[PDB]
């Protein structure tokens, strides 16, 4: 248990500082836990590791309670405990930088491994210039999968079970990225440390540039391809593409890491121009019988068909949709309810069904939503709150006392997440912890906070991610809970990210599908010019989020609201005719209007803000869509 | 094979809704153009009026229905003899709606009526203005030389069933009642002779 | 004989890609190959000619300002080059060359003014009269404005070029994709000799490009594939005719590489048999149309 020991000793090399805060401390500290004591782990604590963190490198009450809930607790359940208690503390975090320190271990040692050092710490640190000589022999991997296919994939659907469908799929995907790089990690006895961070569709890893980890990494890319045509043919795909790289290039010597990354996606857009050999080609060319049935969503006829117009993969996709909702675990089993890459399958079950699969089994792959390795997804659904209402489903949202009983979709897109990704950090800055770091906030506010921003608000998320988000809710609650949103993503980024959303307005029997085109294209309006600024219910309406929210729903809604519930002598029927006189747009009916607001009696501040927001292009369309709010949020 | 070529125009008698947002504005549009924005007559709609007069005056599943307006039953398959396109709003109608600044549709202030509360209840309708033309384009496939002008026949009483029916929308409350002027009977394809064919 | 065949279409078209309700700009060149073939049968015509002569296209956008060939897969913002998916004639050989960039690439993309997609929803009322219910369903159609049009390039001897313009006369009245019969697709074709193609055509680059959606033989496969940059398109559909089945069939799946892929070592097509015993063969267009580029 050399590798073992040596991963263990990485992660908990720094715990000691912890324990400074409230090596040498560090390890005494280890000493009282006598699993952690023994043998490696101290020794690592004390002082491969070193050359690790060397490459890693390139208020004491608060300590005092960490450090007490450290020796209370006191690989993966040690690597997801370290990241929980690690994420809000300085070394770049103290998890980020153990965490990368114990991947470049794990790929040292195994590089030694393949190498077969006779003394490792002499060979190294001996002349000690072959500590920088080793910064230049080229040692590591950077791994990029991608996966092709997503967005056809969830949308391949028709709109009889929609929404259900269109939650399922985005968790499936995820799920099975997941999946394969557990796979690959399983491939390589390597550890979660080693995948960097895993990008919707995407997953980018540190490895090992041992012989038998590149066979490793090719076989399991015939596999992969072999798998992914044998079950969904062309419909997915996964492209794994690998670039060599030295010490001094994960410490950002010369400025190469940023274009090494850079190489591996022009080997990815390789894997995906030559995607098929020509035996894959002539296989799917070479059909026998042409089917008498398909599949109504994914209309395929040479899998076998159900009753009910449906393949297996599609009618679990269905099945699976409430169950990723109702249930935190995930199930990676020889049985469950969808197909995974190898031989096995994702079924949603509770803990009890966790833990009967896994001890049922051993080869069962556990994962846990929101608290066995702890995947983050937002699921928030205001319907499963209660029964009767989880029965009603979206209906229950447009169930108003008061206010136009409609729903409100919310399609969004964090504008230039590609450019963040790409460039948001200065080159001065540019490093893996960093970009690891920048991914897993951004990934968490969108599967985790994302929950708690929406919390009490009567709105189902579809689907979450800084890629698309999608979320159905009652129409008065998607707005404001839009405009949460826009405040709270610039407070986490602190500014320098922007996103761009399209909000719509449906009855609740109109079709998911047309909900989703209609309101795609909104976002679409917003994102092409203006893009931090969203669009509402109309192409007409684009505002930005402050003129949404401030110049349109506190300066003029909240004056008209006030003034039409004090007023006995007014009415909606004031305000629409307020609204023909805007909409027209004739010189004589800005005339027109000032004669009704004389007679009106309105005060005369409002009065005058009125006349003054009528003849101002800008403020009418804020004024027009103010009252418009203002009728739908009145009307019975 | 032959091709048989019928151009004409449909007049609006009264104002037509093919139908197919905002508070205070009209709940329901027409069909247009996206592009020129002018209403339309999907040729869908009237191939779906002609074929259930035709169906209500000869009653659907009749041969002859099947084999004028295509039928895809298991051992029937038949091709559309009738291929009805997309009526678009006429020039002329264009020239004579822009002299006088006429909009080319108008909207229309309904309400109803409830028999409990007897309160109203208001509902704004787009219909294309009475006076306007749409260039109609039909086209008869020759399937069969001997059973022509029965088909041709066919079509006269559908036609003539249309002129006192109306087309797509809210017809039984005044909506819809058209026209049809048969401008020519021509044969595009093949050298049949359709010199006596007619449609009125 | 290579002569552009333009189409300006006077009604929405619906080109259904994989649903009723999605709709594309453009046909694949078997789809006009299968529409070729039923008008041929319909005027009692000898397929062999179609079978064995003739290469045609996929219908390419066209403007009055320009005419627009498939994006070639070449290896060269990333957003602003996948974004854009046709490239006029002109820029063609610019864009080979590498010395296009992301801001002319964006141009080149809002250049195209194909037409306005929409959305029309029908409704069916053949239940109605049977204490049923209107069901309502879409159409996808694609409206294009009126300068912007498909054309097509058809090769050929004299013999097939003929029976192509006639076919082509039929069709216009015939029309086009789904829903013909049900007011789409109705258009109106020109055919003329084209000074820019053929002198595009005859260019003898390094490199070849696909015009048309193509698959090689097995044994044409083997060669090809190698530094090919492609994108197998499923082609897939029901059988359309009255004596092929009592019932509807749908159509052996098919694997084609799509226009604008680009393979070094050129392979002849081939008019594939998608049928699955059936009364006659179902002939799927797979032959190979090649614009030779230097890179």
């Amino acid at each position: 248990n050399k590798k073992l020991e040596l991963m263990y000793g990485s992660l908990l090399h720094d715990i000691g500082k912890i324990v400074y805060r409230s090596s040498k401390i560090g390890s005494q500290f280890l000493n009282k836990f006598k699993p952690f004591q023994l043998s490696g782990i101290v020794d690592s604590v004390s002082y491969i590791t070193y050359i690790a963190d060397n490459i890693a490198s390139g208020t004491s009450s608060q300590y005092a309670a960490l450090v007490n809930k450290m020796t209370d607790d006191l690989f993966s359940s040690l690597l997801q405990w370290t990241e929980s208690l690690w994420s809000y503390i300085p070394s770049v975090s103290l998890y980020d930088h153990s965490k990368i320190t114990c991947a470049i271990a794990s790929c040292i040692y195994d590089y030694l491994t393949e190498m077969n050092c006779v003394n490792y710490r002499k060979e190294l640190f001996s002349p000690y210039e072959k500590t920088k000589q080793f910064y230049q022999e080229d040692v590591f991997l950077l791994v990029s999968l991608d996966m092709s296919g997503i967005q056809d994939f969830i949308y391949n659907i028709s709109g009889s079970k929609a929404l259900k469908s269109l939650r399922s799929r985005s968790f499936y995907l995820e799920t099975m990225l997941e999946s394969l790089v557990d796979d690959l990690l399983s491939d390589l006895e390597l550890s979660r440390a080693n995948l960097l961070y895993t990008g919707g569709g995407h997953a980018y890893l540190l490895l090992p540039n041992t012989e038998r980890a590149r066979d490793v990494l090719a076989s399991f890319e015939g596999e992969m391809k072999e798998w992914f045509i044998k079950i969904f043919k062309t419909d997915l795909s996964v492209a794994i593409a690998y670039k060599a790289c030295t010490g001094e290039d994960l410490m950002n010597s010369n400025g190469t890491y940023s274009d090494l990354w850079q190489t591996v996606s022009r080997k990815l857009s390789d894997k995906k121009a030559h995607k098929y050999s020509l035996n894959e080609i002539k296989l799917f060319n070479s059909t026998i019988h042409a089917g008498t049935q398909e599949c109504k969503e994914c209309l395929r006829s040479d899998i076998d068909i159900s009753e009910d117009s449906l393949c297996k993969i599609c009618e679990g996709i269905i099945a699976i949709s409430n169950d990723l909702r109702d249930y935190s675990f995930f199930v990676v089993s020889p049985e469950g309810k969808v197909p995974l890459p190898r031989n096995r399958y994702l079924s949603v079950e509770n803990q009890d069904g966790a833990e009967r699969k896994i001890k049922m089994n051993k080869e069962t792959r556990i994962y846990s939503k929101n608290q066995v390795t702890n995947l983050w997804m937002c699921d928030y659904d205001f319907s499963t709150l209660n029964p009767e209402t989880k029965k009603q489903g979206i209906a229950s949202y447009v169930n108003r006392e008061v206010g136009i009983p409609r729903l409100g979709v919310l399609r969004a897109d964090i504008d230039n997440l590609g450019t963040t990704f790409i460039k948001g950090i200065p080159e001065q800055y540019r490093s893996i912890s960093r970009t690891a770091t920048l991914s897993r906030q951004l990934s968490m506010f969108f599967k985790f906070e994302l929950s708690n921003i929406l919390k009490g608000a009567r709105i189902s998320v579809i689907y979450s991610g800084g890629d698309d988000l999608f979320l159905i809710g009652a129409w008065d609650d998607v707005i404001s809970k839009a405009l949460v949103l826009r405040k709270a993503f610039t407070r986490f980024s602190a500014g320098k990210l922007t996103f761009s959303a399209g909000i719509g307005m449906y009855p609740v029997k109109y079709p998911i599908s047309k909900m989703a085109s209609e309101t795609g294209v909104l976002e679409d309006l917003a994102k092409r010019g203006e893009k931090n600024q969203v669009a509402l219910w109309n192409d007409s309406k684009v505002f930005g989020w402050s003129q949404l929210e401030e110049q349109i729903l506190k300066e003029k809604m909240i004056p008209l609201q006030e003034a039409l519930t004090n007023s006995q002598e007014h009415g909606k029927s004031f305000l629409y005719k307020m609204l023909e006189l805007l909409r027209n747009e004739d010189q004589i009916n800005i005339a027109r209007l000032a004669y009704l607001l004389a007679r009106s009696s309105l005060s005369e501040e409002l009065t005058q803000s009125i006349f003054a927001w009528s003849q101002n292009k800008q403020q009418k369309v804020e004024l027009i869509t103010a009252i418009e709010y203002l009728v739908y949020q009145i009307r019975e | 094979y032959s091709k048989i070529r019928i151009v004409g125009k449909i007049d609006v008698l009264t104002g037509l809704h093919i139908g197919g947002s905002m508070i205070g504005a009209i709940a329901s549009p027409v069909v247009r153009d996206p592009y020129s924005r002018l209403p339309i007559i999907p040729g869908s709609s009237i191939k779906g009026k002609m074929r259930s007069l035709l169906a209500k005056h000869i009653g659907q599943d009749a041969p002859e229905i099947l084999r004028l307006f295509g039928s895809s039953q298991k051992g029937a398959i038949q091709s559309s003899r009738l291929q009805i396109s997309d009526a678009f709003f006429s020039k002329a109608s264009q020239e004579e709606f822009d002299k006088k600044d006429l909009a080319y549709t108008e909207t229309k202030f309904e309400n109803t009526i409830s028999r409990l509360t007897a309160v109203a209840n208001p509902r704004q309708i787009e219909r294309v203005t009475r006076g306007a033309s749409f260039d109609f384009h039909i086209i008869y496939n020759v399937e069969n030389i001997n059973e022509v002008m029965a088909d041709f026949e066919n079509i006269k009483t559908a036609i003539h069933l249309l002129e006192n029916d109306y087309l797509g929308g809210g017809g039984t409350r005044g909506n819809g009642r058209i026209r049809f002027v048969i401008d020519s009977i021509d044969t595009v394809v093949g050298d049949f002779d359709s010199s006596n064919l007619s449609i009125k | 004989v290579v002569k552009l065949v333009k189409l300006t279409f006077k009604s929405p078209v619906h080109f259904g890609m994989k649903r009723l309700s999605d709709s594309n700009h453009t046909i694949a060149a078997d789809t006009l190959f299968s529409a070729l073939i039923i008008e041929a049968l319909q005027q009692q015509l000898e397929l062999s000619h179609l079978l064995n002569n003739l290469v045609i296209t996929d219908l390419f956008p066209y403007n009055k300002t320009s005419y627009f060939l498939p994006k070639p897969l070449i290896r060269i913002g990333y957003k602003a080059f996948k974004k854009l998916t046709y490239i006029p004639v002109e820029n063609y050989s610019e864009y080979l060359r590498g010395e296009i960039d992301s801001l002319e690439a964006s141009k080149i993309a809002e250049s195209l003014n194909l037409g306005k997609a929409s959305l029309s929803t029908k409704v069916s009322l053949q239940a109605v009269d049977h204490n049923g219910e209107s069901e309502p369903y879409s159409v996808g159609n694609f409206t294009f404005y009126p300068e912007s049009g498909l054309y097509f390039l058809a090769k050929g001897n004299a013999d097939t070029i003929g029976q192509l313009e006639i076919l082509m006369h039929a069709l216009q009245y015939s029309g086009i994709g789904g829903k013909r019969s049900a007011g789409y697709g109705q258009f109106r074709c020109t055919i003329e000799d084209s000074g820019k193609f053929d002198s595009l055509l005859s260019q003898t680059g390094n490199i070849a490009i696909l015009l048309s959606s193509a698959m090689a033989s097995d044994e044409e496969l083997v060669d090809c594939l190698e530094d090919a940059r492609y994108l197998l398109k499923k082609r897939t559909g029901f059988v359309q005719s009255k004596t092929y089945a009592d019932q509807l069939v749908k159509k052996k799946d098919f694997y084609a590489f799509s226009a604008g892929s680009t393979f070094y070592q050129k392979f002849n097509g081939k008019i594939f048999d998608v049928s699955d015993n059936g009364r006659h063969s179902v002939y799927r267009y797979a032959k190979a149309f090649w614009l030779e580029g230097k890179i």
